[PDB]
């Protein structure tokens, strides 16, 4: 096999794939591996047998750095998952990690901002941010729906977003929710005196359209836009961050279609390489997880991957899915955003797992305060500043915060109508 | 309830808790001395304490994530000292909002700021019960 | 349940879409068919078993047109398959077909330029169309690239095309690429006589780059370019076919990484979505399967998706995969390229299965005549207009493709060396 | 006769129109419509005699989909009426509706805010706006101009208006009164708290003068332009509604030169055929009848047409000269202003016919009032205002409008100055 | 006539740590500086845009920071906005967005930079109102040996 050199030692400037494979019965590992890996050829290095599963192994793949176009995702995607997925000597296959050499790393923007730049723009600091999903989903007019926007944002909630679905439809022009959503933001700020935004949705049909909405939000001085990068596509994305980082606006971004590519275990990419994908692309905030009753979904998986797309220096660590140690040369992190229901007696949990450097969501709307909106809004902050108090007086959350959510609600009266 | 937008104005973190103490002060300077940053104060007056969009007059082009007041006034070992500080600042500027900031030494960025202080004179804030009415 | 209405009739202005659905046990199917469908509210409106696989269901879903925004793509994949393959109640979910009623499909351009302008443009009528693939893959210079261009279209061969990952690389920059290859192209239109062209790839990391490259083939006379959809996305892939439509050039699709989210049968979305997707974007060409050995994968769901993205009117087959009648009201046609190992003596199969409104593509990079690169195109050209006369003269191909490859090398030297 | 095809059955996506014709003697209705009617070819499906004229028949002529470009009201009326009303075999020949597939109307923007949009920017809810035109019609300064504008606008009045035929001329350029118009509708905002706008006037001999004139008025600030698009011309009106969609500017539409079409009952082009044209092409209020007296016209026909020109889904009805079901498929409704003179004591009876979703135009620049402009505006508004509060307490306005107005009189001196 | 400023030395100070120091917390050290009398305040030599600090976070922070210290004081302050940039089209973009800041003074480094980039930015500036702030970085290379090399005068003078 010309394709399989295990005596081959990795160059520091070669992008490495880590792919998980169960061949066909007959196949041997070895001639698995040379087929994906098959000067500018790509080399299986490695091949480890997985313990707990039949026939499956781990195919470490090394790419030379010039086969790749500087600054490109695309590039990136077509190069390593083109056409591999298809191979019938594979039973299932699954793109598990990569390893992004810093040399290309460099030929990359990044995010925007990243989140040290979004806390210093933002002025907030020493907790996570609060954002909710302005609910019905659709059918809404853009007058009711800054009114939404406003009555949330009065609360104490950081930030409103966008339906994900909601671009421009009959029943509401983007420009007419533009215009309500930025008088709205305007209202909230004057009103609270704190500094507050909605994730606006800029994903168009073309990227000329695109433009044209992160364009119309660059003009009313609001502060965030939104994009989903999944469906919109890495070219469009690039664009977008590429904008963003010209004109100062933050970028929040959406993983819609992400689950018919990273949700079965033994075929498809997993959200590790988006995430990384993202990160490279650009973005100032990534939803990358759901809070159904609980975070869903393994911990270490989790904090693996908010690791990988938060610090600038993770090391290689199995047990939480990193496959290879990534540096990422002082490029912006990216703040992810766990979204979902997030009940008030489970900010504790949430608090502790993620700290400060991530955005809750209440993607369910909330609503589910028998007051209101805005006190709704405000029983949460209430809850995430205890939260953080607690946490930054030496408590241990996962064991008190059923206590400190009691304390906290002893009282604020809007926590008390929250709390039952 | 309604939450009230009279006289309801906020300080970003730990706004929307009850005012803290001197021990929860103290507490929350030793948990940023603990981790390895500095604190320092920042104080402002009712007339440069709340953002504004005064100076978005002169520009041209975009005002995106452009703001004023963010920036307060510069007023470091223990939380005893800064508490200390605080009173001093207190006497000093009585009608002035007092913020603890944290700075990280390693990595030279802001990594704390929460309001400790709120002027009586001034009644541009509601209280922990008057917040809904 | 409000979601499942099994006595509802679909209007003519819903969008319908067929999930392949398996709950998870304990999971009615009604239930799970209410929680796919959650005045703008999607419904479940029928649900038939699979006659075949256990705990399977078909799951018919109707949503308003008002909920999707005109001539997107990007939005249309956002609404349908934005967050449900993430479902705990679903063990696997498939997205098999979509009906794009007729008042949304006038609201997309479609592709530039369609089958029958394509023909005309080029003048080349009653024949399927020849590619090939410049090989080897990556590591050429510009120049090197031209050349071989210039050989294989000089022998007779109608297309040439760039690697799918040759974008813009330190070993070939992508001007360099596209005057080498516009020279290749005017010479080897100077001394055969007829229009040749080159699928230039325009797949780039944003979209201004890739309009600029764009603009470049433009600014050369070259008659097409092309684009990996799959991987720029769809904004991108609009945004490149309107420019094209605009200033009157053709588009080659590439469909990279497909396989991540067509190949298994329990999850994802089957390609005849992603092709009639293509087809509202825009592309003249969309390389629609491959020959490895003989043309893979069930031949009617081939046939079947290759009518889908032909036809203006596809009726409800069950058969070949059709779940739904789609009216395309004149929306100009996508030609199928059909690639890999197309041999000499496989030719009369794919002819039979495919017509003249397709392009043969031999990905391969040939070289297996043992004259040259210019004698093997010649001998697929030969091979390919033998088959054709063959079968317009009333010739059953299936059975007399060997007879007529015969007849046709008793003939031609250059087919005498490739039939051996 | 190929061309009449009583048997046939008009598909989804046809446009049909229906045809009020006389033929000459000794022509037989099927020959006359076969002759109107003539893959692409329109065909004449259904004959029906008018009962109560002689020799009258309504054509209904079918016309296949494919026929027209996309988005142009232009094309649409080239291909029905571009050479039909010049046939030697009809005596007379008058088009009366058109059915617009939601195939076709999906094509287009349609007006760029519509009612309800119009509604929540302006913030005016649960009554009938009201307009003045400026008076004299011609002669006055631009400054002059102002003032008058300014002392309507404070009275009460929501709107004012250029005259038709106040574009730009010696006595007044448009850039001067654009100013001084801005001043005086700031002025009134200022002093009344309520939001206030004048039309515009737009139009101009050059497409690119008018698209000026609109950039100066959106450079202003000021809400809402006009234009006279059956004399500016389809093309124009379109360039014009785009724009205003794009920037944010309200459009009102004046009908000048449509009684030279839509006037005589035989020949020509009946007005809900153009008012239908508009709302395709573009307006957010489309003049639609004038007060002389008391509503002119018959009722029924106004009802039909406004009826047409607001809601979603109008069903035929013959007594409402609705020959066709129109399904708008959400396309933005166009409010009709009613102009003339409005007397006070006649605001009941308007009331009562448009409801709410209507603006009722004093064009005979009021001037009435003994006491001035501004208390003259505000006797109208606090009629109007008295009428819709007398309807909404269930009061039954045809009935009870003197004692209503009798009423409000009562309170209002300047109303007593005005009902004398 | 410009600042307003007459019968008196300029006043100006260097942010000092030179490098690491984030948008924010530069901001902070020049408002800091400025409030106390200072006229000007400028960037380091080799800030222009680095990982650490993006440089329109830097300008848009200094234009509060400048702002804030002009309404504090009552006196028009300024701080040196370095536009060294690798291509000219960059350069001209950040003296475009120090215009479009209303802020009073940008900074180059001929010496480095060029002359034919530093005549571009003085007609920018020129055209558009803003001063122009110069160092001489490298110049010991050339100015430093009394033997060889080109006397600081002509530099001056060029």
């Amino acid at each position: 096999l010309t394709y399989y050199t295990p005596d081959y030692q990795p160059k520091d400037t070669d992008i490495l794939a880590a792919f998980r494979m169960t061949p066909q019965p007959g196949v041997p590992p070895e001639e698995a591996g040379a087929a994906v890996a098959a000067r500018y050829k790509g080399r299986c290095y490695d091949i480890e047998p997985v313990p707990g599963e039949e026939n499956q192994y781990i195919a470490y793949i090394a790419y030379p750095l010039d086969l790749f176009e500087e600054g490109s995702v695309t590039n990136l995607f077509t190069s390593i998952v083109g056409n591999v997925f298809g191979f019938k000597a594979l039973r299932a296959l699954r793109l598990e990690d990569l390893r992004i050499p810093p040399a290309y790393v460099k030929t990359f923007q990044g995010p925007p901002h990243g989140i040290q730049v979004e806390r210093d723009k933002l002025n907030k600091y020493g907790r996570g941010l609060l954002g909710c999903t302005i609910k019905p989903k659709l059918g809404l007019s853009a007058k009711n729906y800054g009114r939404a926007v406003y009555e949330c944002l009065r609360g104490g909630l950081d930030f409103t977003k966008d339906d994900e679905n909601v671009n421009s439809q009959p029943f509401m022009r983007w420009r007419d929710r533009f215009l309500f959503v930025a008088e709205a933001i305007y209202k909230s700020q004057a009103e609270t005196g704190e500094i507050k935004g909605h994730y606006l949705n800029a994903t168009a049909a073309t990227a000329e359209e695109m433009l044209k909405r992160a364009e119309c939000a660059k003009d009313l001085g609001v502060p965030i836009i939104m994009h989903d990068y999944l469906t919109g596509g890495f070219t469009a994305n690039t664009s977008l961050a590429h904008y963003c980082r010209d004109n100062g606006l933050l970028l929040h971004i959406h993983r819609a279609m992400h689950a018919v590519i990273d949700r079965q275990r033994n075929h498809g990419i997993h959200f590790r390489v988006l995430a990384k994908a993202l990160r490279l692309s650009g973005g100032d905030h990534l939803h990358s997880g759901t809070v159904v009753g609980k975070l869903e979904g393994e911990r270490e998986v989790t904090l693996g991957f908010v690791d990988l797309m938060r610090d600038d220096y993770i090391e290689k660590d199995r047990s939480r899915g990193i496959y290879f140690t990534q540096d990422w040369v002082s490029l912006p992190g990216t703040m992810p955003v766990a979204s979902g229901g997030i009940h008030v007696w489970h900010m504790p949990a949430l608090v502790e797992i993620f700290g400060d450097d991530a955005c809750l969501q209440f993607g369910g709307g909330t609503l589910g305060h028998p007051w209101g909106n805005a006190p709704g809004a405000a029983a949460n902050r209430v809850a995430l500043e205890a939260c953080t108090q607690a946490r930054n007086e030496g408590r241990d959350l996962a064991r008190e915060g059923g206590d400190v959510i009691r304390a906290a609600c002893k009282w604020s009266p809007e926590l008390a109508a929250a709390c039952e | 309830q309604v939450w009230t937008p009279l006289n309801n104005k906020f300080f970003e973190t730990f706004s929307y808790l009850p005012p803290m103490t001197d021990a929860e002060i103290s507490r929350q300077v030793d948990y940023i001395v603990s981790n390895g940053w500095t604190p320092c104060l920042e104080f402002a007056g009712a007339e440069s304490a709340y953002t504004s969009n005064e100076n978005c007059v002169r520009m041209q082009n975009t005002t995106c994530l452009y703001y004023d007041n963010r920036y307060w006034t510069m007023w470091c070992t223990d939380g005893g000292q800064v508490l200390r500080e605080v009173q001093a600042c207190r006497r000093a500027f009585p009608d002035a909002y007092i913020r603890v900031v944290g700075f990280d030494p390693v990595r030279q960025v802001q990594v704390s700021g929460f309001l400790v202080n709120r002027p009586a004179s001034v009644r541009d804030y509601q209280g922990p019960s008057t917040r809904s009415v």
